DNA sequence: AGACCTT
DNA sequence: TAGACGCGGACATCAAGCCCGCCGTGAAGGTCT
């Protein structure tokens, strides 16, 4: 199995999250930033100690009490503003049903049959609520909702016939999976995601709109660049809105916020970025390592075995469709499934 | 051409080491000859004194590097890419299309691995003996050759180690060896007519990489530095200028004038498409607006989506209207791979360039009938040069069709743009462009077409199984148009013409 | 105990800029502005009439030492006829000291988590959290503007809260000692909302501070300065369409965090740091040769676990306060 | 598995 | 409703523009033996 070239492409794609400042007389200007230098202090461990104790003799009690300048960027909410608002847009489609690469027929008809038999037996009501609870919570701001007063999500569906569905204060009301379900527009927006995945060339579009109340002169945290090389730290990713600079908060950083759903690994406390090695960025560990047997290429190599389980009416579903909820998550976002190359 | 004048001005040792590595003008070893051939036989470790590098099995490591000499670099820009390509341009180009047929091909360089970088001396350096600018290894492969009794100036090489240099290097200098699977090569597919499709893989000529580097190292309004992190694996070209890679910045910050100053058919509009994070490294030598063969693929993947419903769409042309432009460095985090020893880490680090295009399109098809409202949205593709492609909810009411292209530019609800054409003046070197780029500082350069090295041939694992060639990149020049009352639309509405060895996109006035 | 090659915490205290405003007897408020003026001074440097480790140079004669030095500086004063000065900022208290932020080693992560937990149960947050609230409530974030002033008053509005605004008045005579804040109607209620921010998980508390300064006529204001001719350049932001000095975001965090007086001499409260540097004199108390810095207490953290399991003596307590104060500040404790 | 590897 | 809007002459000299010190670290290799 695992032929020499096989690839899908993604079925969820966001855009970037531009920031704007609103004024008390209902006026809108974009948020800006400027660079700032500062005087730190000698605090690295490799300046006093060299290796395993042995403090450096040429770094005395006056050499350590110097200063060291470093230049940063800095962004904050200006004085006398109302709040921040954060435009954003998502879309959904159906590209998990047909492959993008070919040249093996026995795995091409198997990987389209497994989608058909997951569709009707145990349908899309599991994944399409997890992908929608990450959007409608405020998981896509990543750090701007901590140390904040309140925030409010308002989303415009398409194709829709009705009023703009909006979610009010989330820190008190929308706590668990229950209170998202007790809203009078919840089953109409999950089912139009179910319509998108399960139709040949179906489409869904959500335009998301947040309102963010922060304290006086509070800082704002966008995404940062990855350039390789007064040694400027914290250079912000930016765009030009209205002929003015503006920090953008990522484009692939927002695709990583939405797809934090994986809690089917052998310990399963916190959801993970969906991937084939299940990596936790704040550790360096790999949950679902390729020795536990639970990485993606050791679950994709029972694809004819999960045909032979879905046909039987006795579905276990304790630890055998968690191997299929995980398997269908990597087909929506994945797309370079190839063993020895590329 | 600084042979003895640069030999002893009493500066330092590595003046010569910077002078043989092919990112510099050459020297001509004519007068003082044995004192220079004792340098290249002593550039292998890192005069006439540090010997025992002469008449041993040293030649076994010295003969293996002549096979890997790489006219084109298959490792650009990803490190793990096996391949050997050494072939010239296969044809000719007209006057206003810059490529590596317009500069002479004499800067080829060893790119296989890390160990044999220094041991690839003595047969891969170029030294201009009396006439010809030539290397050292494509000369010592015959008997009746001079500066070979100077190999016997050193009384070490017996004439049975001459007997291997007779017959080892016999027939080498025309090969192409890439295998498409399993490999990290890029490849695409393009129509050659309305019947078939040709696959093609762009490569990077390291004569154009050398030429743009050693001519742009002292002007800063026209050069943007792009670094890489494993310079030894890329070859000696990315090691000599290690990391740097000066490559042709856009020229000025983008300017938005007023759009137009005005008072069959089948003209369709698409207003203010917004792209989030499309790449800017279009050719291997330019930075700025993306390649206009990506504006072609955005159209041809759109006309195949409508032909899923009515199979007579036939888009036939397109027209680009750039409203915003913004280029910067952002960094693309690649994700974890299985490395190869026992571990799971990230692959090698590079710099990127990403862009942000707000543009709008005019499409002159032949379909003389209304399309729809609904499925003209569902049939849009979602990417433009690795980017995103979204519009709005409330801009779905500006999408309309027309039958007269002078009311069609009135339907664009922005009015602060610019149109695009091609600059039909000769550009035989890089110095032609920068002279035109300092008179204007408002013109852009990108890859407008490709240039084959092949007839092409049927290769086994070609992408969609069609027909696979190997191509170069064609630099061009992009212009501003206001469309006041009199500029005919033939300088707009570009197409693809298939000139039998190059697939250049140019407007339909030429 | 030995520490890994990737270790890092985030803050727990996050203060902001201090915007200044001028208040009139009409009760209206405008921003404060400044101007650059040039000066004329004397030849008064020792490296100008002498030689390096030597004798007086014979180019600086009696004439040439009586010329003038012109120099441009910035300058900011209270305008004539105003009433007082108005200042404002806000501090958040999270709990991001409980677990680390980037650790790569599962063994030292278990030690740093169960050391914060044994800290909460035996030696509580009544000693650290009182010290950070002590500096916010007597104007140590103004640094030199309370020097040579008549009277300043501070009014707080906390979140989450139901009641009235906290207020401290006449801070030179009434609010001096540690008992002078305990004798209050509103003091206990605001200390257990800083502790509940630290002790509980997902625990937050926001204070939003405002003060009034009374200065004599045309008195001078002293804001923060930039790092780089123009001597004495000021740090600026735009407040409703003008330019104004700001007194800095990191600088007001360095006045909240002067609580360290446990070092081996124990005279003046220092700014908390890894090596305990000082700027009034340019030496380091808590040098690593004394065995009292951060990285020598962090590598002995396994020893402090079986002291907390009889009460600890005094210096084991005073090194646990110093270890906790660097995790609140937390600052990328990598090595090798 | 590890030894090689330059501006 | 018809018109016109002045000549003639100078824009001073003189000195000077200080020093102090610093510029953090962890992670990301292909290839032959």
């Amino acid at each position: 199995k695992l032929p020499t070239n096989l690839a899908y492409e993604r079925s969820i794609d966001p855009s970037d999250v531009c920031f704007f400042v609103v004024w008390p007389d209902d006026r809108k200007t974009p948020l800006t930033y400027n660079s700032r230098t500062l005087l730190g202090q000698m605090e690295a461990a490799s300046l006093a100690y060299d290796v395993s104790g042995q403090p450096i003799k040429s770094a005395t009690a006056e050499a350590l009490a110097q200063g060291n300048p470093h230049q940063v960027d800095f962004c904050h909410v200006p004085y006398g503003a109302s709040h921040i608002e954060c435009s954003f847009s998502v879309s959904f489609s159906s590209e998990l049903r047909q492959p993008y690469k070919c040249n093996s027929s026995k795995v091409k008809q198997t990987l389209v049959q497994l989608v058909e038999l997951y569709e009707t037996k145990i349908g899309w009501t599991e994944l399409a609520t997890r992908y929608l609870m990450n959007i409608c919570n405020g998981k896509w701001l990543w750090k701007n909702t901590r140390k904040a007063y309140c925030w409010n999500i308002v989303l415009t569906p398409w194709p829709w016939n009705g009023e703009k569905v909006g979610f009010e204060d989330i820190r008190t009301n929308y706590t668990s999976r229950q209170d998202f379900k007790n809203n009078k527009n919840w089953s109409a927006i999950v089912e139009m995601i179910k319509t998108a995945f399960s139709s040949t060339d179906g489409l869904a579009i959500f335009e998301v709109r947040a309102t963010l109340h922060l304290p006086t002169n509070a800082m704002v945290r966008p995404s940062q660049v990855f350039t390789e090389k007064t040694q400027n730290s914290r250079v912000f990713q930016s765009t030009t809105i209205d002929g003015e600079r503006s920090p953008i908060l990522g484009a692939f950083k927002t695709g990583a916020a939405i797809a934090t759903i994986d809690d089917w690994y052998p310990e399963a406390t916190e959801p993970l970025r969906v991937g084939r090695f299940g990596v936790h960025r704040e550790d360096v560990t790999c949950y679902r390592h390729p020795s536990t047997g639970k990485d993606f290429f050791s679950i994709l190599q029972q694809a004819e075995h999960y045909i032979e389980v879905l046909s039987a009416n006795k579905t276990p579903a304790q630890e055998t469709i968690n191997d299929m909820h995980f398997l269908m998550a990597n087909l929506i976002k994945g797309g370079m499934f190839q063993h020895k190359g590329d | 051409l600084k042979e003895l004048i640069a030999s002893n001005p009493d500066d330092l040792t590595t003046e010569l080491k910077r002078a043989f590595r092919p990112l510099t003008p050459h020297i001509a070893i004519d007068g003082n000859e044995l004192d220079a051939l004792t340098i290249l036989v002593n550039l292998t470790d890192k005069a006439k004194c540090k010997q025992k590098l002469r008449d041993e099995k040293w030649w076994a490591s010295c003969i293996n590097c002549v096979n890997y000499r790489q006219s084109h670099n298959p490792k650009f820009p990803d490190i793990r890419s096996e391949g050997v390509i050494r072939t010239q341009a296969l044809g000719e180009l007209p006057s206003f299309l810059l490529s590596s047929s317009k500069i002479p091909p004499y800067h080829w360089s060893y790119s296989h691995d890390s160990k044999y970088v220094n041991k690839s001396a003595f047969l891969t350096n170029e030294f201009c003996w009396d006439g010809e600018i030539s290397c050292l290894g494509e000369l010592l492969k015959d008997a009746d050759h001079p500066l070979w009794n100077t190999l016997k100036k050193l009384g070490c090489s017996q004439k049975t180690c001459k007997a291997m240099a007779k017959q080892l290097a016999d027939i080498t200098l025309t090969t192409i060896n890439v295998t498409l699977a399993p490999n990290y090569l890029t490849q695409i597919s393009l129509p050659d007519s309305d019947t078939s499709y040709i696959s093609l893989s762009p490569v990077a000529s390291l004569s154009m990489q050398s030429h743009f580097h050693q001519r742009l190292q002292d002007e800063n309004r026209h050069s943007a530095i792009t670094r890489f992190s494993r310079t030894t694996n890329m070859g000696v070209t990315a090691m000599t200028c290690g990391g740097a890679f000066r490559m042709l910045k856009s020229g000025a910050k983008f300017s938005s004038p007023p759009h137009h100053r005005l008072n069959n058919g089948s003209f369709l509009v698409l207003p203010n498409i917004r792209v989030c994070g499309a790449t800017a490294l279009s050719s291997p030598v330019t930075v700025g607006i993306p390649s206009l063969t990506a504006f072609f693929g955005f159209v041809h993947a759109f006309e195949r989506n409508i032909n899923r419903t009515t199979s007579s769409f036939r888009v036939e042309s397109f027209a680009i209207c750039v409203h915003q432009l913004h280029v910067e460095k952002r960094g693309l985090t690649a994700e974890f791979v299985e490395k190869g020893d026992g571990t799971i880490s990230a692959p090698a680090t590079r710099d990127d360039w990403q862009c942000d295009v707000v543009f709008s399109l005019i499409l002159n098809t032949n379909f003389a009938q209304h399309i729809d409202q609904d499925t003209l949205v569902t049939s849009l593709p979602k990417r433009l040069a690795r980017g995103s492609a979204k519009i709005a909810i409330d801009d779905f009411k500006h999408i309309n069709s027309f039958s007269t292209l002078e009311t069609a530019i009135e339907s664009l609800p922005i009015e602060a743009g610019r149109w695009l054409s091609l600059y039909a003046q000769s550009n035989n070197n890089l110095s032609d462009l920068l002279a035109a780029m300092t008179e204007d500082h408002q013109l852009m350069a990108s890859c407008v077409g490709y240039h084959l090295l092949e007839e092409p041939k049927d290769k086994p694992n070609s992408l969609r199984g069609y027909k696979h060639a190997i191509a170069e990149c064609i630099i061009g020049l992009i212009n501003s148009i206001t469309f006041s009352s009199e500029t005919d639309p033939n300088t707009i509405f570009w197409s693809l013409k298939n000139y039998q060895n190059y697939l250049v996109v140019q407007p339909r006035s030429i």
